[PDB]
């Protein structure tokens, strides 16, 4: 239980400190029903090329991260046969399968909270006053691959508490116990199929809430990687490529 | 112990203030006898916070207006309310050609009768309306000046209401109208983190960043009570 | 016509009475339900979600707010010294309104059944350490040592290799539900407190972090029930919402 | 009498409300229904039929206006040219405004389905030709060239015995209903482009003409719908009717 | 995906505006305290289109009258309409003999009660109503004089509808009455290409020759949006 | 399927490039109900002397046409055994089978809408600006069997789209592929008999929808012939011969 | 009371109306109908004579 392999395309990940995997909701990614579906056109279910896992950037945790999140139909546009296949495509539905990989040392410690949230929608500080209407810009509410900074955990840059964060899909990484968290996604969406870059169903977060500490000497370098798979992935509406 | 009282019908089903339309005789508030009010039931704190406890909700609701003059005086006015869907012409005048509802529902009631009361079910195009939407409603480039519709889902965009003194002069008293709403048959999805700070505006969740304050109270030392 | 004779409370508008009005729309038909995951069904699912509780509710500064989510625990003298103190009303001001169902509990006027607090210590491996959390029912004031907290329900925790605990709170009430407990004469329906200790020590090599923090999860028990509802004691707004 | 306690939407006139009303001709019984040709169910079936597209909605003259229903096709240079383009947005302004799906969408908010349209070639019969027709799907920007348009859902059409061919625009749509497309914000509900594109060329001997016709007729597949009925945006008055 | 919205029940099942009278109490617009009204729902547009997208229609029908002064104000005035069916006397004045209503149905309402509402039968010696008759309804020579008749069904013309105030002296207020009608059990019969310019008369399809506009909106080129 | 012959009294057409034939409103012609009648006098029904195809004038067929109409009861009330029964006859009913030809060569094209409209009430264009009630001259509404040209068929000379025409009874000639139309109408009607005098039942219309193209040198002349046969003629109410 | 709501028609009196009244005599006992000739039953017996 503790040790895990999840095997999707042509692509393996290994772990021997794992806790065990989420399946958020309770669900299992499947793919569109007849019943729930409009678009009358036969979709695309490239399978293999497309629900595989993809190895987006890391990050480093430091004595004073604050955290960070990445939206994720978004992560992916500009990646592989994935992101084509999004391009090309109007309509897109899928599931994830989501593996945040971290480790350290017996004489590290730390612990991050790794939760799903669902239409993760982005809020400002509102000219710091709350007087004046300012909106989030495009660079932060669709960071991409490279993820962004939480300037205000506490409240994850929305106003709601982060301590509650947990009634979402989530999994710690506590560097004495384990060393990366898993969690399956099924689609969430209110419709069957959405586009893939205007839409971010859901986002990934990984905030340190308790911070990371060792003795000067042990190494100082302590990388949190995200990887992550597509599940059930379907594209409809063939055109030409759009990139935004 | 029942574990009646819990379920999501028990929770929404109270009719709450969701609306408030003021009908003056003289000011720069809607003082030619009609107003048009936008379908939206994030202007009030207590519904608006309840609701926002979920990310989708599927309803019927009971609408329930509730009129009268500024002092609570019952006067006897003939009022008419008009429901007007996205894309039904808005009355522009109290003798607007609008009023005459060959096809929009319409209700016309006495301030001195009961106040009017109606039932209306999910009308959304989605299966479900959303309180957040993450994302934008139209493509294109997305610049400082469009910035105004983020997070706008036309979903939930229902349409407007309507009222006005039914008659071609001007009213002889100055009259407000509050609309409750009754949630019936809820279905809900997805629950969030509960509003932490005072709201500012209806169409986002904007906050005061000078004035931000703590969940809940405080005290002087971990170890006092 | 057929003869009829209206009572009091004809024309009254009650807010939660349950009635029929007419529909504004004949014959209309909403949107299928597609399937959506996470549907709620009962509050009280949410009310068995663990969320974390503020124990370190004292930093009101701006930029230490994140630290009230954790307290510190690291070597002492040995003589059994307390580390952190909290009530345990769930509906009161203080470490639970940070929590889900502190949160909750705010709309209903009673509640009833057990409740636990999951500790998490995110020290490092090799940290080793002994805590003893106390449960002190109603009448008992504030213990002043370990010796006196021990006499009530306990746990004794032994860091290792499983980073939680759970303390489990049992419902200890005279009366079958409680309603929330405020200062004065409201206080007869406190639940007890909370008390950590060092049972033995914070105990770490050279090379390793002398303060570590623990992390306080709080949720309730599958007999938890609550009744009547009521608003919450806030109202998220000062002028009107623009 | 009977208790009772009247609710609010007492005394108001609903105009979709389908109540009964007290009957003014007691006994009264109407003149037998004979059987009459032609009598329809469901406006769906009006839907169905084909009605000419105005592709060519050009001419505004008033000797011009028999020409917008019909668009030319001629002897070109081989290049693959464009022949004609138009939104195939049904409830849309433009050409679809002249067939009677588009009018009878005006009268609902919201439709469904897939959409054809049949192009006829009324050339002569020693004229030769192949032309294909595109369907571009929302986001596609108006293709700039054949070789652009022909990555969409298209159909090569041949010039023969059969002077038609149908081009079907399926229903591919993120919703599961459109609501009418407008210029802004609702062309969300886009459905996307038609293009019509020389294959190869417009051939013909000596002593045929030149220069052809098309005609277009339009209409929905047995999977259209549509819902929530509204007022068309036009009313055909000015003044009052005399 | 329900088809039931667009039978024809769903779709003419809807009160709209089909009549309005006056009853004023200065002017030259029946100044007398009562009116006649010709049973003709073609003179409002809106309701008109409609029907006419069939020829033939057969159907029953709830009339409403909304009755009020012409500033939408409630008067407490008592009025009596009356169905005059075509042959019966048509009253010539406040206090006609004609409104002892012996045989034909006559309503007695109040301005302060609900507007009076009440259901018709299919009352045609046709099988249906013609919303076109491309005929005369005479025999003999047709001369320009006459050319009037063209198109006039008789199976048509249902009668008259008469007001007045239940009095014998000048009401003190001036009033209005709105005619609202609501068709039920429709049956209809070959659908025709709706209604394309602007109406001008009621018992015909006239449309100003200078001012034929097209069906819809126009363009600069057929290659461009 | 592309040819056929109609038979029917002592009269046989014959064709062979047909397009089908269309059966309006999918009924056949049929004779009068004994519960759908009222008139107690017994029905003549001459049959094959009135049951025959009856061919009218002919049209030229030019590159500039609108296109003309013809009212039905009334382009026969003048002709043959049938016109004689609809004169001596008050009342009158049946169906029609009509075939309108016109042929050319391989070498010519256009294409000509031939529609059976119900009730075709003819309308004026008011004076032009629209504020004269003027109406449409006895000439005009009842042409008789020299059918009459339509002066704005765009609008049929009724303030109603062609465009819409074909939710009717219709048929194409389009000269590369048939060189008639065969319609077949029931008796349509809001009564079981009516005058064949002062009601005409429908209107035939036969109009260019793409304009008729050659090169000089081929036959310039392309007429459009109609030929038309009354199907269960019934007639009651006989008296004198009435004209009008 | 019971919910209702009164449509327009509400306090018209229709000549023709086919309605239910109060009855003024409570018990009362019409006298017995004799035989009498020549009864009619519907107006049509009277236009074929």
């Amino acid at each position: 239980d503790r040790v895990a392999q999840l095997t999707i395309g042509n692509s393996t990940i290994t772990t021997q400190e794992a806790a065990n995997i989420i399946v958020g909701y309770g669900e299992w990614p499947s793919y569109c029903s007849d019943d729930d579906a409009t678009a009358v056109d036969k979709p695309t279910r490239p399978d293999v090329s497309v629900n595989r896992f993809y190895t987006l950037d890391t990050k480093l945790w430091e004595k004073s991260s604050k955290g960070w999140y990445w939206k994720f139909p978004d992560v992916l546009t500009e990646t592989g046969v994935f992101g084509q296949n999004a391009q090309f495509h109007y309509l897109y539905r899928s599931g994830f399968c989501i593996h945040v990989q971290c480790n350290a040392s017996k004489f590290h410690q730390g612990a991050l909270l790794v939760a799903i949230l669902p239409e993760y929608v982005i809020g400002t500080v509102a000219g710091g006053t709350g007087t004046e209407d300012s909106h989030p810009p495009y660079k932060q509410t669709q960071p991409g691959a490279d993820g962004f900074e939480l300037q205000h955990p506490y409240v994850l840059d929305a106003g709601i508490p982060i301590s509650q964060l947990t009634v979402c899909p989530h999994q710690w990484i506590n560097l004495r116990t384990n060393n990366c968290a898993t969690i399956i996604v099924p689609y969430m969406n209110t419709l069957p199929f959405d586009s893939a870059l205007n839409h971010c169903n859901f986002g990934l977060l990984v905030v340190p809430i308790s911070p990371l500490d060792f003795d000067q000497g042990a190494t100082p370098v302590i990388p949190i990687t995200i990887t992550l798979a597509p599940m059930c992935s379907e594209f409809a509406g063939l055109r030409q490529a759009v990139t935004q | 112990h029942s574990t009646a009282e819990t379920t999501l019908d028990s929770f929404f089903s109270r009719a709450g203030l969701v609306g408030e339309i003021d009908l003056p005789l003289e000011g720069t508030t809607n003082p030619n006898g009609y107003a048009n009010w936008d379908i939206d039931i994030t202007g009030y704190a207590q519904m608006r916070r309840k609701v926002e406890l979920f990310t989708y909700m599927r309803f019927d609701a009971e609408f329930t207006f509730v009129a009268c003059t500024p002092t609570g005086q019952v006067v006897p006015q003939l009022l008419q309310y008009m429901f007007v869907p996205p894309g039904a012409p808005k009355p522009e005048s109290r003798e607007s050609l609008a009023w005459q509802t060959a096809t929009n529902p319409s209700v016309f009631v006495k301030l001195t009768d009961p106040p009017a009361q109606v039932s209306v079910p999910f009308m959304s195009p989605a299966s479900a309306y959303q309180w957040f939407y993450d994302g934008y409603p139209t493509f294109g480039e997305h610049k400082q000046e469009k910035d105004l519709e983020y997070g706008a889902c036309p979903n939930n965009m229902m349409g407007t209401f309507s009222v006005r003194n039914v008659g071609s002069s001007k009213s002889k008293y100055p009259l407000v109208v509050r609309i409750y709403m009754r949630m019936k048959h809820v279905r809900a999805w997805i629950p969030r983190p509960m509003r932490n700070q005072n709201y500012l505006f209806k169409a986002n969740p904007n906050y005061a960043g000078n004035s931000i304050k703590p969940t809940g109270t405080s005290r002087t030392a971990i170890t006092t009570l | 016509g057929f003869p009829t004779e209206p009572k009091p409370g004809t024309n009254q508008f009650l807010t939660t009475d349950d009635g029929v009005s007419a529909p504004i729309l004949p014959n209309f038909h909403p949107t299928p339900c597609i399937h959506i995951p996470g549907e709620v069904r009962n509050l009280l699912e949410l009310c068995q979600v663990e969320t974390i509780l503020e124990v370190n509710n004292v930093p009101t500064n701006a930029t230490s707010l994140m630290e009230r989510l954790r307290f510190p625990v690291s070597a002492q003298a040995g003589k059994g010294e307390l580390c952190a103190v909290f009530r345990a009303d769930p509906g009161r001001d203080g470490p639970w309104q940070s929590t889900m169902l502190g949160q909750l509990c705010g709309y209903y006027t009673q509640w009833s059944g057990s409740l636990e607090v999951t500790f998490m210590f995110t020290g490092s491996f090799m940290a080793t350490g002994k805590m003893l959390i106390a449960y002190t029912p109603p009448g008992g004031p504030l213990p002043k040592d370990r010796a006196t907290a021990m006499l009530g329900t306990h746990v004794i925790w032994d860091f290792g290799l499983q980073s939680s605990v759970t303390l489990v709170i049992p419902w200890i009430s005279n009366t079958h539900y409680r309603a929330h407990a405020r200062d004065g004469v409201f206080d007869y329906y406190t639940t007890g407190l909370v008390s950590i200790w060092y049972q033995t020590n914070y105990v770490v090599p050279i090379g390793a972090p002398n303060t570590a923090y623990i992390i306080a999860l709080a949720a309730a028990q599958k007999n938890f029930t609550m009744k009547l509802c009521k608003d919450t004691s806030h109202i998220l707004q000062t002028a009107s919402i623009q």
